[PDB]
């Protein structure tokens, strides 16, 4: 029902399995938990925000809002994004 | 060839820009060529004279990021309402976008990342490419 | 109306959603199913303020406007253990590098 996504700095993110399954990479690492030795907190908190954003707004006719990304965080998020295939 | 049909049967259309981007409407000629029209500021609407079976797509005026229209990629006037939306971009493409919009394209070389993310940045969204990816389907 | 939340204690973060009209207590029932600790042993917070069990999320300040999928509102969580209740402590996330060129 839920899985745990652990970051480089050991913050623990608990997210519905379905949401996490937005990442093909994570989909494969599963099928309990997953550790990400090279993804920091500040980045993985945004990824999980994306999974929930993705699952809410896909297949929607009622105007989607932008996904906001702070410039400070763009580069790392790009790398994580690329790795996780999402 | 993905082209407008030359029906000559008028068809009034409303373009509503339900997105935060400056939208650029694009009409595909009878010869298949993308023809750009005046830009739609974010949130605004515009009444348009088109024709039945004609073909339109919409893009971000500034960055050519693709957008959806009535949930799909192409809009064709019937007997009309054209609602223009952000797709749910992938988180990666979404990141490319912000990076692209923050960095002069000559300086992609200077950023600290895999060589393959350098080539992703350089591979700008583009109407001609999208027509090829849509012509195959 | 769905409300999108980040439930936070220590280095623990749960991503969940709830009806605006559901209660702080119902939320506790949800933390329970996840973190295996009965309501009983939990305090929920908005910012620093301690939330009352029978108050709805809307009434507590989580609305569609402030609790969005892409920008969830945070709910502070504290546990008891013995008999006392720990203090509310949420470890912040890591800092991003200073910007290159902008
Ligand atoms: C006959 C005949 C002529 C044409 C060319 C044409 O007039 N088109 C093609 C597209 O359906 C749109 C339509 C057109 O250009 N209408 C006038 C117009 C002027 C301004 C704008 N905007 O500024 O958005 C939109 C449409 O197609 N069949």
């Amino acid at each position: 029902m839920y899985v745990k996504l652990i970051s480089s700095d050991g913050h623990e993110f608990i997210v519905k399995r379905e949401h996490a399954l937005t990442s093909g990479t994570i989909k494969a690492m599963l099928s309990n938990e997953v550790n990400f030795r090279e993804i920091p907190s500040h980045v993985l908190s945004k990824v999980c925000m994306y999974f929930t954003y993705k699952v809410r707004y896909t297949n929607s006719s009622t105007e989607i809002p932008e996904f906001p990304i702070a410039p400070e965080i763009a580069l790392e998020l790009l790398m994580a994004a690329n790795f996780l295939d999402c | 060839v993905l082209r407008s049909v030359n029906s000559r049967e008028p068809s009034q259309v409303i373009f509503c820009n339900r997105s935060p981007r400056v939208v650029l409407p694009v009409w595909l000629n009878f010869d298949g060529e993308p023809q750009p029209y005046p830009t739609l500021p974010p949130g605004t609407g515009r009444r348009i004279h088109s024709y039945r079976g004609h073909l339109w797509l919409f893009r971000d005026a500034g960055t050519h990021d693709g957008l959806l229209v009535n949930q799909t990629e192409l809009f064709v006037p019937s007997l009309i309402f054209a609602n223009i939306t952000l797709p749910v971009y992938t988180l990666k493409e979404r990141c490319l976008q912000v990076v692209r919009s923050l960095v002069k394209p000559e300086n992609y070389r200077r950023l600290d990342i895999v060589r393959s993310l350098y080539e992703d940045l350089e591979d700008h969204p583009n109407v001609q490419k999208d027509l090829e990816r849509l012509t195959q389907e | 109306m769905d409300v999108f939340l980040m439930i936070r204690r220590h280095k623990t973060t749960i991503f969940t959603d709830a009806k605006e009209s559901s209660t702080v207590f119902e939320l506790k029932r949800i933390v329970e199913g996840i973190l295996k600790r009965p309501p009983d042993e939990q305090r929920l917070y908005k910012d620093d303020q301690l939330l009352d069990d029978g108050k709805t999320l809307g009434e507590c300040g989580f609305t569609s406007q402030t609790a969005r999928p892409q920008a969830p509102a945070t709910v502070g969580l504290a546990f008891r253990a013995d008999d006392t209740f720990e203090a509310l402590c949420i470890e912040p996330f890591s800092s991003p590098p200073e910007l290159p060129d902008v």
